[PDB]
């Protein structure tokens, strides 16, 4: 206790049948006293160590509390651990325990954080010799329960990710650094750090993702590889190793910069690849875009075997999934060398077999044609529309079509449009082109230019087989000078090969076929194109296309709405990006105007899109300055200045959707809340500033893929009835589809009432009605959606030309564009390998706004949905596979992919 | 001054504090994560 005779050899003993108390008092005085006395304290150190197991294994805190009380200060706060130095070093592994006692189960704030980082110095010097690595192993895996071992573990590991803080906040580190107190270089973080992983991994799920997002290096995921393949078969079994992993990659992707968020990805990969769920791996190698990264997958799977079997068709089905297109091209090669069959796997690569489902499901859910039919007035030009709209995705509207009187009749700029939505029906499907080649050999150049959109669309289905391909027919259509039958040719070429950049889609679109002595507005598609095609892969952010950018602006600029929409072209261009957007602020920005400037925020946004930590920031000093100094001071020249002020309003907007995309589950939850008061407080600053934010607002919910679909939207609506603008029906309905008929079946109820009553423009009833047609594609038919759906956090690819004139004003004009809207995803079936149309039950989660889980997987309770569903939009997207009835397992896990399942039944 | 020139500078440091308050929290949570009453005469002369 506090004598110093009870050192002796003898007194262990007698001291021992009261209770072991020979460890601290009289042993820490003399070897806090006499340097001689370091040299016996050596030999002893293993004795006393020994004496720590046994009163713990009959724990008694009473009994460490109180006595190694005074032992805290001789430590680290008086020796300082350094006389001779090597003397106190070697004797930590039996003192970083005595230290901890009063850290940890004596109990204050106070001696938390203060003692906190005298450990951290202390672990690190001592795992240089690699000592102290020793010391956290043996209470991972224990020798007895008690709690002790289970307290103590928990902070050895956690204060190591803490260290590394240090020699980032400052140069200095060392002590002044009061964050830890560790110089934080090699010696006991190297070799400390690569066991840290080890024992994370056995009992740890949580601190896990801390661990790896504050390294903030893709190093860090690289060691991990490694480590976690060595447990995956003997200490747990894969299926229980690759969610826990899958938990900590999802949740790492908020709180981290730009390189290094892309950077945690690309490892990502490599983790799943060893991972014997080679589904996971396949899907995140499209969304970085390295073509590298696909082959590896996709041929590991076909070779092992000379059979047909599960694991030819595995590697196909999951090719074919992408309607950007990529994976289809490169997946073409081993399986075609085999011939096994042609006709059947190389069908199945390609997007081929996507087709044969789609009018399978035309079939199942029918067309129930319900199409407005008022003629005269504007509600003319909207009934037209709508005939498209509603049958939008895969159908046979061929009947109705046949009668081109309508068409012809329908008036003014609207008769574009009319022939652009008939182009919408025959989305991802060859049949349909019978319809098209009437408008396009007759009339007005109008009709032609809706044609052509349509033969683009018509051509998506089958690309990569190339079954009367796309690029024929529109070759010819380019040639024709007329600025408005060139442009729309080679939209619709944009569209159909989609994320694939081949020799045949680059140099097409390489001229651009924008007068640019005249400003059409459809003439505006050119730059459309060539936005489209670049993003559904990485984007290099190229320099053709800044060339052209300048091109239409320096020429004419009178026309303030036409520059607007080339700004907003090349913005997206770069969306899927955000490290190379940063190197393009320099290159835009070199030319000057003050419309140049505008250009430069919107671009921003996309550099810092990843996390809130920039973001939010940005789009929040950017909001208030007008607000707020206009608030302060009260208590061809034009027309680019108009513009510049016009950009600031879009940006603020802009910034907020691509951020909440990113953010965590719980994050999506918070900013929704945020989102509505928003309303108020911009309607409270500047009236102009309310006009813009609405508009924008319902976009905000399609952009950002919300969890929730169901009671959100409709909650929402009713409150932006009163309002101003009716262009936020528009953007919403975009969001609100969800199972088809019985959201949309409720907006399309409530929003001809409030229009039939209330009733303050022609113009203000043409959008209400456009909207709400939209909404339902009849009895659930494949839905748009800006996400790919294979891809969780997927952006557009064809889905991004909504956000382009929700910004500028209404007008009928600007509908022909919205046409597109390619966005169509599978019906899932469960297949085995004899390609069967039909499921046992699957399981569908509609709960989606979990924070509870971070992977956001469907738990396997679900509830049983039958066959021939669609994958119905989001809170319902969150599908798992029933079969664990029938002894069956999922080899292709769903956690709300897109992706066809398929089983391996025991 | 007078009244109406003294109110410009009292107002100005009113409204100074509220602005800086207004951006304050968000911006900083999101910072670190990524000489005499009667002198009498002087000899010294003056003219």
């Amino acid at each position: 206790m506090v004598d110093e005779s009870d050192k002796k050899q003898q007194t262990i003993d007698e001291q021992s049948q009261i209770s072991p108390e020979k460890q601290t008092p009289n042993k820490k005085d003399k070897k806090k006293e006499e340097e001689e006395q370091l040299s016996e304290e050596d030999a002893k150190l293993k004795t006393d160590l020994e004496l720590l197991v046994e009163r713990l294994k009959e724990d008694d805190s009473s009994l460490y509390e109180a006595s190694l009380n005074a032992l805290k200060e001789s430590i680290k706060n008086s020796t300082s651990s350094m006389t001779a130095v090597p003397k106190p070093l070697k004797f930590l592994r039996p003192t970083y325990p005595d230290l901890c006692s009063i850290y940890d189960k004596w109990t204050d704030p106070n001696l938390k954080s203060s003692l906190a980082d005298v450990l951290s110095i202390l672990a690190m010097t001592y795992s240089e010799n690699g000592k102290h690595d020793s010391l956290r192993y043996r209470l991972l895996s224990d020798v007895s329960d008690f709690e002790g071992w289970g307290h103590e573990y928990i902070r050895h590991l956690a204060l190591e990710i803490g260290e590394v803080y240090n020699d980032q906040v400052e140069k200095d580190a060392e002590d002044e650094t009061s964050s830890d107190g560790s110089k934080s270089d090699g010696s006991a973080a190297t070799s400390g750090f690569e066991f840290s992983k080890e024992d994370t991994l056995r009992l740890c799920l949580d601190i896990v993702p801390y661990f790896l997002k504050h390294n903030g290096e893709e190093d860090a995921v690289d060691l991990l590889l490694e480590i976690e393949s060595i447990d995956k078969l003997p200490q747990f079994v894969d299926e229980n190793t690759f969610q826990r992993v899958c938990q900590y990659m999802v949740a790492c992707v908020p709180l981290l910069p730009p390189p290094e968020d892309v950077a945690f990805l690309k490892t990502a990969y490599s983790i799943y690849l060893s991972q014997n769920e080679l589904t996971d791996a396949i899907a995140l190698a499209v969304r970085l875009g390295e073509e590298d990264m696909i082959r590896s997958v996709f041929d590991a799977t076909s070779d092992p075997v000379m059979h047909k079997q599960l694991a030819y068709i595995l590697a196909a089905q999951k090719t074919s999934f992408e309607y950007e297109g990529v994976q289809d091209i490169i997946g073409n090669g081993k399986l075609s060398e085999h011939f096994l069959y042609l006709a059947k796997e190389l069908n199945l690569t390609g997007p081929k077999v996507p087709e044969d489902i789609y009018k399978s499901h035309l079939d199942n859910s029918k067309s129930v044609f319900s199409s407005a039919g008022l003629d005269s007035a504007q509600q003319n030009l909207a009934s037209s529309f709508v005939n498209g709209f509603l049958n939008l995705g895969y159908c046979n509207d061929k009947l109705i079509v046949d009668n081109d009187n309508w068409v012809y009749k329908t008036k003014g700029d609207g008769m574009t449009s009319a022939v652009a939505s008939i182009g919408s029906i025959y989305q991802w499907n060859l049949d349909g082109l019978q319809q098209l080649d009437k408008y396009l050999y007759v009339d007005e150049p109008e009709v032609k230019a809706g044609a052509l959109l349509g033969i683009g669309i018509s051509a998506s289905g089958v690309h990569d087989g190339e079954v009367e391909p796309a690029l024929l027919l529109l070759q010819d259509y380019v040639t024709n000078p007329d600025t408005k039958i060139s442009s729309a040719a080679i939209l619709g070429l944009g569209i159909a090969f989609a994320g694939s950049k081949n020799d045949e889609v680059l140099g097409l679109l390489l001229p651009i076929a924008a007068s640019t002595d005249l400003p059409i507005e459809t003439a505006a598609m050119a730059s459309l194109a060539l936005a489209h095609v670049f993003v559904g892969t990485c984007n290099g952010d190229i320099t053709t296309s800044i060339m052209d950018n300048f091109l239409e602006r320096t020429a004419i600029e009178l026309k303030t709405d036409w520059v607007r929409f080339l700004a907003l072209a090349l913005g997206i261009l770069y969306m899927g990006q955000g490290e190379q957007v940063d190197d393009v602020l320099e290159t835009i920005s070199a030319i000057e105007h003050p419309m140049t400037s505008a250009i430069e925020v919107l671009v921003g946004s996309c550099a810092y899109t990843g996390t809130g930590d920039v973001l939010l920031i940005q789009d929040l000093l950017h909001r208030l300055t007008p607000k707020n100094v206009k608030g302060e001071e009260d208590a061809e020249i034009k027309s680019e200045e108009k513009k510049g002020k016009s950009s600031d309003k879009d940006a603020t907007t802009d910034g907020k959707n691509d951020d909440e995309e990113e953010e965590k589950e719980a994050g999506i939850v918070d900013e929704l809340a945020y989102a509505v008061l928003g309303i108020a407080l911009i309607a409270l600053g500047e009236d102009i500033g309310k006009e813009m934010s609405l508009r924008h607002f319902g976009h905000l919910m399609h952009y950002g893929n919300e969890h929730i679909r169901r009671m959100v939207p409709l909650a929402m609506g009713i409150v932006s009835v009163s309002d101003p603008q009716m262009k936020v029906f528009d953007t919403l309905t975009r969001f609100s589809h969800d199972a088809d008929l019985e959201v949309s079946m409720n907006s399309i109820f409530a929003m001809g009432l409030c229009g039939a009553g209330t009733n303050n423009a022609r113009l203000a009833q043409l959008l209400r009605q456009l909207a709400s047609y939209y909404s339902r594609e009849q009895d659930a038919l494949f839905i748009t959606r800006l996400a790919q759906g294979l891809l969780h956090l997927g952006k557009g690819t064809m889905t991004m030309d909504v956000f382009n004139d929700a910004h500028v004003l209404n007008k009928v004009t600007l509908a022909s564009i919205l046409t597109t809207a390619v966005g169509l995803v599978s019906p899932s079936f469960m297949l085995k390998h004899h390609q069967l149309f039909y499921m046992l039950n699957a399981g569908i989660r509609p709960k989606f706004i979990l924070a509870l889980n971070d992977e956001g997987e469907p738990i396997k309770v679900n509830v049983r949905v039958g066959q021939a569903v669609e994958t119905v939009g989001q809170a319902g997207r969150p599908k798992k596979i029933t079969g664990w009835i029938t002894q069956s397992t999922p080899v292709l896990l769903n956690h709300g992919e897109r992706a066809e399942l398929e089983t391996d039944e025991y | 001054e007078e009244a109406s020139g003294k109110e410009v500078e009292k107002v100005a440091t009113a409204v100074l504090s509220t602005t800086a308050r207004a951006k304050a929290r968000a911006k900083k949570t999101k910072k670190e994560k990524g000489e005499f009453y009667k002198n009498k005469y002087s000899s010294k002369p003056y003219k």
